RNA sequence: CGGAAGGGCACCACCAGGAGUGGAGCCUGCGGCGCGCUACACUGACGGAGCCAGCGAGACCUUGGCCGAGAGGUCUUGGGAAACUCCGUCGUGCUGGGGAUAGAGCAUUGUAAUUAUUGCUCUUCAACGAGGAAUUCCUAGUAAGCGCAAGUCAUCAGCUUGCGUUGAUUACGUCCCUGCCCUUUGUACACACCGC
């Protein structure tokens, strides 16, 4: 059958499922284009992964994120996580491990909370 | 990170940690920001062994495929790793590559040793590892001992910044001709330990100071370390010790500004 | 005005010095040698830069 | 003379992006607007401090900056002025708005002065930064100033602080909004106009501190 | 600087099998379980032998005139060495386990 | 694309394929006067009946983007330069021309 | 290649589709148009009377064809805001239902929509493929 | 993988001679480790080793030139691919993928090394260019140019010393870090045919078609010995262990091997090259 | 009984800032004291548009249909929050911020006293112009803003307690002041340090 990885981002209370496949290069959210993500403001901090890595791959790859929970926000940072883990996870499992590196290295040296959640568990005194 | 970390080990600058986890990532963060500078991937690059007892094979199994220990060398720049597996691998930190992989035993009775079976058990494995503080050497604490792998051997032909006139005939016509600056640093460059060691003893007392002057920057740590090297086992005391006074007199504000670069010098 | 730069060496503590403000030795940026002893106001570290409309004076105690 | 080719098949998308985007692949800049680039603090002594060193495309990092003692001198200066915006009783909590307001005064910086918004800002606030104050010596009674320095975290910290009330201050009861009111104020302060708040508190502080020095 | 030659082993001075001295009576050899210690006693130092076997050795030899060493495993796997260079020369395979060698 | 009209106490904005009001201008307390653009097309400028000139950037009626008094007499006529991208002129009823930097 | 107002935006859709209502003409709107209020919350009717019950009609078209059948409660639901009663803090409070179903009656007699059962009020394929046309009409209104 | 057809011939034919040749064990029973670059064909065929078989990627140049010269990281992940026509390909071999090419030479590429580090390569072409890229990046440090064309190139990565065995009958040792010409040995009478440095980096080996064999030291930079073959040497590389060196002749099925006599002792070093000859 | 020296800790202290009460309206606990909620607008208001949560499961809710501006009533089925954001109107005037109160009208609830309560609509537009003296509280998903749900033996119904959403500025040092606390037989075990 066809390749298909499903990843889980979440911010503080929301979650997206990202599910990737090999397909002809498009990203939607919600059953959208992800050029409408809602805020409008955060567009951008939701294009992070394509620009901070590239297109080419996103031409080859088809993404589908469904969002669920949190507020804008939060929902923004579920996706941009969501994006990022699902990316990873497919150049990892379809293609060379030598991309997979140069991708986490990438996006960990830009923003590392776009892999690894930031649990924000208590400080008390 | 991502999973179980399992081992932990510090620049000796004290800045970074180096903490190896269960897939087999070393990852390495800065502190003072609490971010990630890298991590080196380490899945591939490990033999593990097979068991007699086992049901599958030596490759699909997660047996050994991660490192319990961990170390920094003394510049910092490489890492020594070792685990329940076959394998002590050394990679080096600032380009997140292998330098060289050894394997601690070819013994078929230690179990995790083949790794095709030829058609309870003592197994091996590298309890932890550690570098020396002289930096010519490690040690591995396995289940057969303590390993020790040594670089005094130098058999080996490492110059550094050659010229097309840099030859030991040349050297020693320097050495004739009363440079001795010249004759040292030249001896250097070529980076033999035969030939520092014939000029080193050549160069006269009443122009040591002179020569420990005018010794390149550059050159500082790599005559300090040889000087170090040389004078634990060697008998002219206060040969070694003229020059290593003479040496800290012409350049001391230089190692005290830069005492990380000097560490294993001194 | 004539300004000058300076480097922060080190952090006295214990001195005993009113609340907020902080001791603290520094090196002319310009020339490496001479150091004076200043005051300073908010959160200062170690080698980092600071500005000093005098050169002259140098601080004292301030009870 | 030597080249590297990376990009093979030209790149097209299933779903359409935007020039502008493609172009922010190429350089990173701020609100896809404005580079970072050629963005140096006049000012020594507070570079390291005052930082624009790392892309950003809007004002909006999470980032944990008030832990330990000097992430907000690792923070981006741009957040950092967006963040103090963002403060007063029915301000609290709109960080959106906050950006928008910053976007808007960014823009009318560039409008009227042609240069770039975010140098005129790092301008602004290495100018305004004080550079000596008093603090209150009890003396046991007899209550007195005594000057002395301020370290370049509290420099930058007082220079936001004193921008961000005086444009607050400037358009709370005036025809005038908090946008543009920000750009007059950021402009004036990178001209030392002596005619902005921020100039004139800056001059109020040091002259104390010159008087009783 | 990214070359290592195993050059030691301590612990475990003895673990199975024949110790002899050499010709000279300066120096001891002793069989660790895979390789050989070589302690020599008028200089204080110690030595341990690069080669490995496959399994235990089971028994060694030194020539008299002190150049060659066969050591034999546990399985007639026999490997005859030199000193002066620390090299293995040969290493032929006796069927049967030996039990001594001389 | 685009031309400014004045009329009473309103400044309206046309498109050419369009040709409809694209922007609106009435936050004029009298009639204006006088219109004219910018040579970098952003700012548009006007000469009010109360002596006081606003100018304000194109496609954001929403902000008063600069406000300047002239004379206490009602401004007549307000022009940017061409080559110089930040001075304007204007002329009141005063019969004094004023020139203004930004 | 096929496209709809999940490929569109939504406020440029709705004002596209408003003006094409606005210069069709044929809509029915009722006689009361600009003394309704809209809401029980709100207070003061909307400010653009020319248009807004078209507006009001896209909007409706885009919420019923992104979902599948809605009734009139579940649009006034939809549209009802909360208040401000002063004082007191606030409660929520629904649309106008009148000005609901009159919308909805509208783009019955139009045909934009048709019925639905298990109760309801879904979208029709002709009214569909104008959405398409009308959503293609605004991607390449950029020419 | 896509399960597409194979447009090609019903019958069975081997390939090629093979002309160049390079292999990697880092990463072997994973994926490919070895290139080879076949006569007068248009890409690289790889081949995998503990599977003893034709690995399932194909290397092209994208150039229409011949695969002159084909190289490997020590890694295992990168094989880069130099045409005739100075396209430097550079193929991720986990995947068989294309990566990144350069373009520099205008005549043909004749060697490519890639440091044992992954981050400085030299490449050398018979223009007599000698090109020092970064690689982690993807810049051009510095480019040398000789006298003659080279004819190829041994890199030696425990001391980042690389020799260029060129046409005017010299070998040229160039190290990498300071990217000058350390050492220039003469002496070969004729073409030189093959030639490789030692596991400790102190001699090359360098056989040419006066049916002469001869190694030099490269610390004093002389020739410390001279074998006249009646067979000329085709090819010649030592073991990773010192201890063996296998030679190939132009006549005879097999591969002579030499025992390493300095291995088992000391060799003095005077130059004799004319001493004999 | 008192003094000295040394060391520690604290938003009852220093230092930097934030947010309140106290002014006005409203609610209500202690009897003048005190706690909540709404205001004083342009970081707004107003109108169209966009939609993103979680806790909660003992004649009732309701999906849908019919009329009614609204409130609401009528016929059928079973046991998705606000702040927010996008465009548009308004402009600094106690004005459009503020809706007290007053008048009139429209429906619902019980019931019969033309009894009371609730909701909607018109018109009426008050005080309030950021709150003195003082004073308390506060260091990270913290101050503060915004809505939703339940009343699970006490306490709470113009209120308690949960849950979700948006999310900062300034200290993170110092014993200088205000306090408070400890120590003045190393007791224990190398090295060093100290030495009534």
């Amino acid at each position: 059958a066809v390749p298909s990885v499903q990843t889980f981002g979440k911010k503080k209370s929301a979650t997206a499922v990202a599910h990737v496949k090999a397909g002809k290069g498009l990203i939607k959210v919600n059953g959208s284009p992800i050029t409408l993500v809602e805020p409008e403001i955060l567009r951008f901090k939701v294009y992070e992964p394509l620009l901070l890595v590239g297109l080419d791959k996103f031409s080859n790859i088809d993404i589908r994120v469904r969002v669920t929970g949190g507020g804008h926000v939060s929902q923004v940072y579920a996706i941009r996580q969501a994006i990022a883990k699902g990316l990873v996870a497919y150049h990892q499992k379809y293609v060379d491990e030598q991309s997979k590196n140069e991708l986490k290295k990438a996006f960990t040296s830009y923003d590392r909370t776009l892999l690894i959640a930031d649990s924000r568990r208590p400080e008390p005194k | 990170v991502y999973s179980d970390v399992l081992a932990l080990s510090m620049r000796p600058d004290g800045k970074e940690v180096a903490v190896s986890t269960l897939k087999g990532q070393i990852s390495i963060f800065n502190i003072e920001d609490a971010k990630q500078v890298g991590n080196i991937d380490c899945r591939k690059d490990i033999i593990s062994g097979r068991f007699n007892q086992d049901r599958f094979t030596a490759k699909n199994s997660e047996r050994s495929k991660f490192f319990t220990t961990i170390h920094y060398s003394f510049d910092g720049m490489a890492i020594v790793a070792g685990g329940n597996n076959n394998s002590i691998c050394l990679y080096d930190v600032p380009n997140e590559v292998l330098l060289k992989r050894f394997i601690v035993s070819r013994n078929m009775a230690l179990n995790g040793t083949l790794e095709f079976l030829n058609s309870m058990r003592p197994e091996v494995r590298v309890t932890s590892v550690q570098f020396s503080p002289t930096a010519n050497a490690f040690a591995a604490a396995s289940t057969e001992g303590l390993l020790i792998y040594s670089t005094n051997d130098t058999i080996l032909f490492d110059p550094f910044d050659l010229d097309v006139d840099v030859t030991p005939h040349s050297t020693v016509e320097a050495l004739r001709e009363k440079q001795f600056l010249n004759a040292l640093v030249m001896a250097f460059r070529l980076n033999e330990e035969y030939l520092i060691n014939k000029v080193y003893e050549a160069i006269p007392i009443k122009e040591i100071p002179l020569v420990a002057s005018n010794i390149p920057a550059i050159y500082l740590p790599r005559i300090l370390k040889f000087i170090g090297d040389f004078a634990i086992e060697s008998q002219h005391i206060e040969f070694n010790l003229i020059w290593i006074k003479a040496l800290l007199s012409a350049s001391g504000g230089y190692i005290n500004e830069h005492k990380y670069l000097f560490s294993t010098a001194m | 005005t004539p300004v000058t730069l300076a480097k922060v060496i080190k952090v006295l503590g214990r001195t005993g010095s009113r609340g907020g403000v902080t001791q603290v030795r520094v090196e002319f940026l310009e020339d490496t040698s001479r150091t004076i002893v200043r005051n300073v106001k908010g959160p200062v570290r170690e080698n980092d830069i600071l500005v000093l409309m005098e050169s002259e004076r140098e601080a004292r105690r301030l009870r | 003379d030597f080249e590297v080719v990376e990009e093979f098949t030209p790149v097209v998308l299933a779903t359409p992006i935007p020039e502008e985007v493609q172009q922010a692949q190429t350089e990173i800049k701020l609100f896809n607007k404005w580079s970072f680039e050629e963005v140096e603090v006049k000012d020594a002594s507070l570079v390291d401090y005052v930082q624009v060193r790392q892309p950003i495309f809007v004002a909006h990092t999470a980032g944990r900056y008030a832990n330990k003692r000097f992430r907000k001198a690792q923070c981006p200066i741009i957040e950092r002025l967006t963040n103090s915006l963002m403060m007063n009783g029915r301000n609290n909590g709109k960080k959106l708005k906050a950006v928008r307001i910053i976007k808007h005064t960014l823009d009318i910086i560039n409008v009227l002065t042609d240069q770039n918004p975010i140098q005129v800002v790092v301008d602004a606030i290495t100018n305004t930064g004080p550079r000596e104050d008093t603090t209150r010596v009890g003396g046991g009674g007899a209550a007195r100033r005594q000057a002395v320095d301020v370290s370049p975290l509290r420099r930058v910290n007082q220079a936001i602080a004193l921008l961000t009330i005086g444009a607050r201050e400037a358009a709370f009861r005036n025809i005038k909004t908090i946008a543009e009111t920000l750009a007059e104020e950021l402009i004036n302060a990178a001209k030392g106009s002596s005619t902005s708040y921020a100039i004139k508190k800056k001059d109020e502080l040091e002259r104390v501190a010159k008087s009783n020095r | 600087k990214s070359d290592f030659k195993f050059s030691n082993l301590l612990g475990t001075v003895y673990r199975q099998g024949n110790i002899t001295f050499s010709d000279d009576g300066k120096q001891l050899l002793s069989p660790v379980g895979n390789r050989v210690s070589v302690f020599d006693l008028i200089n204080n130092k110690s030595f341990t032998f690069e080669y490995e076997h496959r399994k235990n050795i089971a028994a060694i030899d030194l020539n008299k005139q002190g150049t060659l060493l066969i050591s034999i495993d546990e399985d007639g796997r026999a490997i005859l060495v030199n000193f002066k260079a620390r090299n293995v020369l040969h290493h032929f395979n006796f069927k049967e386990k030996c039990s001594a060698v001389k | 694309h685009d031309f400014a009209v004045t009329s009473s106490t309103r400044v309206q904005i046309f498109s050419s394929r369009t040709r409809q009001v694209i922007k609106t201008f009435s936050r004029f307390k009298d009639v204006v006067y006088s219109a004219s653009f910018r040579s970098d097309g952003k700012l548009l400028c006007a000469g009010d009946a109360t002596g006081l000139v606003s100018v304000y950037d194109s496609y954001n009626p929403r902000t008063i983007l600069l406000s300047i008094n002239a004379s206490t007499h009602p401004t007549h006529v307000t022009k940017f330069h061409t080559q110089d991208n930040k001075i304007l002129a204007t002329a009141s009823d005063d019969r004094v021309t004023r020139l203004w930097d930004i | 290649p096929g496209v709809s107002v999940r490929d569109v935006a939504a406020q440029d859709f709705i004002n596209a589709y408003a003006s094409f209502l606005q210069r069709q003409g044929k809509l029915e709107v009722p006689g009361y148009v600009d003394i309704v209020k809209t809401s029980s919350g709100n207070e003061m009717p909307p400010q653009d009377a020319e248009g807004w019950f078209y507006k009001r009609a896209a909007s409706v078209a885009r919420h019923i064809y992104m979902r599948k059948q809605v009734g009139v409660g579940k649009l006034n639901k939809l549209y009802g805001g909360a208040k401000s009663r002063g004082v007191r803090p606030y409660k929520h409070i629904d649309a106008s239902g009148s000005i609901n179903r009159k919308v909805l009656q509208a783009l019955e007699k139009i045909g934009i929509v048709e019925i639905s059962p298990k109760g309801g009020r879904r979208i029709s394929e002709n009214g569909q493929r104008d959405l398409d046309r009308i959503a293609a009409q605004t991607l390449e209104e950029d020419e | 993988q896509d399960g597409g057809r194979v447009g090609g011939s019903t019958i069975k034919s081997k390939f090629p001679e093979i002309v160049a040749l390079a292999i990697e064990n880092a990463r072997i029973g994973e994926w490919e480790n070895i290139i080879t670059a076949h006569k007068d064909e248009k890409f690289a065929r790889t081949w995998d080793m503990r599977n003893k078989r034709v690995g399932r990627w194909t290397f092209d140049t994208t150039d229409d030139g011949f695969v002159k010269s084909v190289a490997m990281s020590q890694c295992g992940n990168f094989g880069f691919i130099g045409s005739s026509n100075g396209s430097i390909t550079i193929y991720n071999m986990q995947s068989g993928i294309l990566r990144k090419k350069y373009k520099l030479h205008k005549r043909a590429v004749t060697g490519i090394s890639l440091d044992g580090m992954n981050r400085k390569m030299v490449s050398c072409g018979l223009d007599g260019i000698v090109g020092f890229y970064d690689f982690n990046k993807s810049t051009l440090l510095g480019k040398l140019k000789l006298d003659a064309p080279i004819t190829a190139m041994v890199y030696h990565r425990s001391s980042d010393l690389f020799a260029l065995a060129l046409d005017d009958l010299s070998i040229v040792v160039i190290d990498a870090v300071t990217q000058r010409v350390v050492r220039q040995l003469w002496g070969h009478s004729n073409r030189i045919t093959a030639f490789d440095f030692s596991p400790e980096g102190r001699w090359i080996v360098s056989a040419s078609l006066d049916s002469t064999i001869r190694t030099w030291d490269l610390p004093t930079g002389g020739c410390i010995d001279g074998i006249i073959v009646d067979n000329v040497a085709t090819n010649v590389k030592f073991s990773p262990n010192g201890d063996l060196l296998a030679t190939t002749h132009v006549t005879g099925n097999g591969i002579c091997i030499w025992t390493n006599r300095a291995q088992f002792k000391t060799v003095s070093t005077r130059t004799i090259d004319e001493s004999e000859f």
